[PDB]
């Protein structure tokens, strides 16, 4: 398991999201990484046998380090029908954290 | 000796330089192709549509140059120039 | 000879692909898509239950 | 802005 | 009959690889499949129960 | 900390940049170290 | 003695020859789509639990609808999806029926296929192959008119290229045929090339040859099916 | 001396010509296909599912060259065209 | 051995390998050009209007290349030089 | 000149052919697909074991075609067609 | 058999040779430079404007490998040296 | 003319098209598994250890290709299929 | 038959090989070194005076070769060695 | 026509293949290290002295079939298979 | 008819073979080094130096690979191994 750290924090499986260049998904042992999560980015974290976190981020920046992974920015905490330029790109993080895409 | 044997090996012989050449061209550049649009693809899912486009566009001009050798084969073995 | 010039066999072979094109159009095809569409509008309702039950449970006691 | 870097 | 017997018995043990190694895992993904829209049907057969309740709770009060 | 990488794997000419301070496994930056300093200089 | 070609039950009818073993081999697949199709249709359930059967068809249609989906919307073409799924259906059986231990000798040393698979004869693959192109060059036709469709073809996605494009449009078909064909045809000579072995050092490269080979049946099935959707999305559209 | 001798020597030659220039081809162009697919599997890997499908358009627009070049190395070393 | 057959011989093997190096530059020259105009599309959606330019004027070369061995093999094979 | 003589030497040129495109093929092939599977398993050590699904069905596209060629030269050198 | 007529063949086959490899160069180099000048642009558009000088090096550092040997296929067919 | 020595004569050059085709991919499939394990270990200084496990896959399906054609070679120029 | 006609023949095959393999390399590394000039000039216009003198060092490398090969073909087929 | 002749035109045939296929992947191979190296280098001053333990098994395996075939063509050019 | 002649033939096509294959692997293998040198170059301009010890390195192999070949194919051309 790694360390992640919304800045959430704990343990995960598994660390989806979508920086400039592409998406990228963050396994137990990834190589040290510095990176710029897009305008309209989600974070998925997967944990050993529970939910997935789906969080909702603006202008965030990712770094992967041998012990831990740092997300420097939930659907749970998410309106669909307020979610429906940054302002754009803010509205579908939303979309993408709920699910409508 | 037939002359005619002479020819036609030949133009055997430089039909199967065509279509080698034209093999290895088309292969290569397919592939390359083809490896750009799957990082492309893993990179951005939703560009896979906008790819396809300029991809194929690639490929139309790879393909072509391998069956124009193709064309030009057949005239080598099928119908030889010069053959008496 | 050449194994490469067509024959008479082009015709035969079409003519079987069409058939059984024929049956895969009209007998395996439509009632699949039949069945994808209702398990998607099964899930939908489900959806919609489980919305309205909660909607319902929490009307009721308010009324 | 910190550069860990020895100086040129 | 030699060659049959050769190519016999190649696909003998295409068979053996097929069962031992391809067959467990295809099999698990039908039942996954199976078991999913079993569930699906179970879960819709329940919401549907869930509001029959729920009305007759709310008629109720 | 993450400014700090970035500064000393890219060339240090942002205009915003021009203070610079010097002290005594490497870190991969997905895109180009230049655009991400220059996204988070700001 | 290898024998390339040489089909048998080779008969005439109205002044054209006519490969039987290629038909029946043809005729065999047809029927196994057929009592596969039956069979589902005699068990599809939206109510209990999908049998394996049901589950295939299901796979696959949902494949080529969302390759169709992927490519040009359904509603927009949907006589794509069952084009699709026969195509992939049928090549699928015709080359994994060659699996099947009925390769024999023929008494002069050199291997003899009671079954063959039928895309290993030209007429099949250019069969399938001609028909695929009939059919979307149809439907391009239909979607930008009787004038339009040659005239966006010619041009293309840029018309300064129109040249390439026309050789483009030829090479669509013809790369379609060949590849099956080679695909095939390559196996139809490595195990008889693996016959030339005795059996007690045949089996074993026979075997790996039938297991890559069932593989490389999939995968041509496969892109066989993805192309002919992709040509149709191209041919239909604007 | 036999004309026939010649000309499936030429035959033989345009063969292995053409099928050497196909197996380049198609082993490089699957290596450079292989090596987007293992790559976008390792940057994430998720996507696996969704880069086969374009990975299979890849590898077939490469193998048709090299499969189509085997069809008419047959046709040379089998049916030669020209044969007295 | 009639020299003529010899010459046109000579004449299909050099228009062969003529069409066969043209066939693999431009194959491979093309797949080169086209994988950064697709990965240029990936990153850069709306760069694809503006990329059409230089991609083009890539491939201007690069099949100009081409058709010119197409047109010297055609002098070879049609119009042979030193044909006595 | 025997004809068989001549037979023999096309063939076992063609075969020696088809060896080298073979071999070219394959090990570039390999190569590059090991390219990409180092370069993964360093990226993310942890995909190690799901990356070794595409990297073997590459060498599967791969060695497939050298074998293919394998089989084709026994042909030319111990059944060779057209052989007098 | 006339000298002049095997001269002349392997003179053609030399001047295929020449002119097969020119064309491999200059489309694969052609491509590779268009490349680098297509991604270039990709990344930033206002480049192009500067873009163009080492592009044009490139290209001009290649495409003269290719017009030499054009040049020297000439002395080869059309005025073969040591022709007798 | 000896049927054997021509029969030799096409073994030789077979065979030596065998080592060439071998030779150019095995150093060039080991090369680019040397480049990916080398940027590896640049980027990485602990990941040498697992580094060696793929690329000596890698050197292993490499390099067995190129030794299958060795021996092919040694059939070719030692017991010559077809001599005399 | 005259044995310079066979020579001479020879001559001519082989400067066409040592023109095309120089004309490949050429090409090629000249289109790589010019690619690497092209990403530096687009990624730092500043750098396109500092990355002259590395280029210019490749690229005299590469045409090293390629002139040496010319002057060995002038060799070859002006004054051929062995020539008799 | 002394067979013997045939024979050693043929070795040297295959010889001078071995030697251009060993040359063209050895040349390759270590062109690639090279660039592994430098970039490596480039990227970790420090790296330098680690970086040459994988670097010079790269090499190691680009050369070592170089120069195997470099031996295998001696014995085709000094000792040659099948002379009488 | 000379067997000197077929012997001197068979050499200068031998030799030119060497040198196109040596010429190719040195071109591109230096453009590929090249390549590296100047884009580290332009990533690290305080590295100019620095790079140019592992750049000789990966030149001087390549270049040796090249020379070598060279000096082999003078022992091809000038002394000829098998002259009778």
């Amino acid at each position: 398991d790694l360390n992640v750290e919304i800045v959430w924090s704990g343990p995960a499986t598994f660390v989806f999201t979508r920086t400039t260049a592409g998406e990228i998904g963050i396994l137990p042992r990834h190589i040290p990484l510095v990176a710029q999560l897009v305008d309209d980015a989600m974070v998925r974290v997967e944990r050993e046998g529970e939910d997935d976190l789906r969080i909702a981020v603006d202008g965030g920046f990712l770094s992967v380090t041998e012990e831990t992974v740092r997300i420097l920015v939930f659907e749970s905490e998410i309106d669909a029908d307020a979610a429906k330029e940054r302002t754009a790109a803010w509205g579908r993080a939303r979309l993408r954290a709920l699910g409508q895409i | 000796l037939d002359p005619n044997a002479i020819i036609t090996a030949g133009a055997l012989i430089g039909g199967g330089l065509i279509m080698g050449g034209g093999a290895i061209g088309a292969g290569i550049g397919d592939g390359i192709a083809g490896n750009a649009l799957i990082s492309g693809i893993a990179r951005q899912p939703e560009a896979q549509g906008r790819l396809f486009t300029p991809f194929f566009i690639t490929v139309g001009l790879v393909e072509a140059a391998y069956f124009i050798n193709l064309a030009f084969m057949a005239l080598f073995v099928f119908a030889t120039p010069g053959l008496q | 000879s050449n194994f490469l010039i067509p024959n008479g066999t082009f015709f035969a072979v079409l003519i079987i692909f069409l058939i059984v094109l024929g049956v895969i159009s009209k007998w395996v095809v439509p009632p699949i898509s039949k069945v994808l569409a209702e398990r998607e509008a099964m899930l939908a309702k489900t959806a919609a239950d489980n919305r309205k039950s909660a909607e319902q449970v929490a009307a009721a006691q308010a009324d | 802005v910190k550069v860990r870097k020895p100086a040129p | 009959m030699s060659i049959f017997i050769g190519q016999l018995i190649g696909f003998a043990v295409i068979a053996f690889i097929i069962v031992k190694w391809v067959v467990p895992p295809v099999r698990t993904l039908m039942r996954n499949q199976q078991e999913a829209v079993r569930a699906a049907l179970a879960e819709s057969a329940e919401a549907a129960k869930k509001l029959a309740d729920a009305d007759a709770m709310h008629a109720k009060a | 900390n993450m400014l700090t990488e970035l500064a000393g794997a890219s060339a240090l000419d942002h205009p915003l940049l021009v203070e610079v301070e010097y002290v005594g496994t490497l870190y991969s930056f997905e895109p180009d170290p230049e655009t991400l300093f220059d996204a988070l200089l700001p | 003695a290898i024998h390339v070609g040489h089909h048998t039950l080779v008969f005439e009818l109205f002044g054209m020859t006519f490969n039987g073993d290629t038909i029946l081999a043809t005729a065999v697949t047809a029927v196994i789509v057929i009592a596969l199709a039956f069979y589902l249709r005699a068990k599809v359930t939206s109510t209990g639990v999908p049998s394996g059967v049901q589950l295939f068809w299901e796979a696959l249609t949902i494949q080529m609808r969302q390759q169709i989906e992927g490519s040009i919307g359904m509603k927009i073409a949907p006589f794509v999806l069952p084009l699709s799924v026969t195509i992939f259906v049928f090549i699928l059986i015709s080359n994994w029926l060659a699996v099947l231990p009925l390769q024999y000798g023929g008494a002069d040393g050199a291997a003899a296929e009671l079954y063959k698979a039928p895309a290993s004869d030209i007429n099949f693959v250019l069969a399938l192959a001609l028909f695929v192109f009939v059919c979307y060059h149809a439907a391009g036709i239909w979607r930008r008119g009787i004038v339009g469709h040659p005239i966006k073809v010619v041009k293309g996605h840029v018309a300064f290229l129109a040249p390439i494009n026309i050789v483009e449009e030829l090479a669509k078909p013809i790369s379609l045929a060949l590849r099956l064909f080679g695909n095939i045809f390559a196996g139809g000579i490595l195990v008889a090339l693996i016959a030339m072995f005795p059996w007690y050092i045949q089996w074993f490269p026979n075997a790996v040859w039938k297991t890559f080979d069932l593989f490389v049946g999939l995968i041509q099935a496969f892109i066989f099916s993805l192309l002919t959707i992709l040509y149709f999305s191209q041919s239909m559209e604007l």
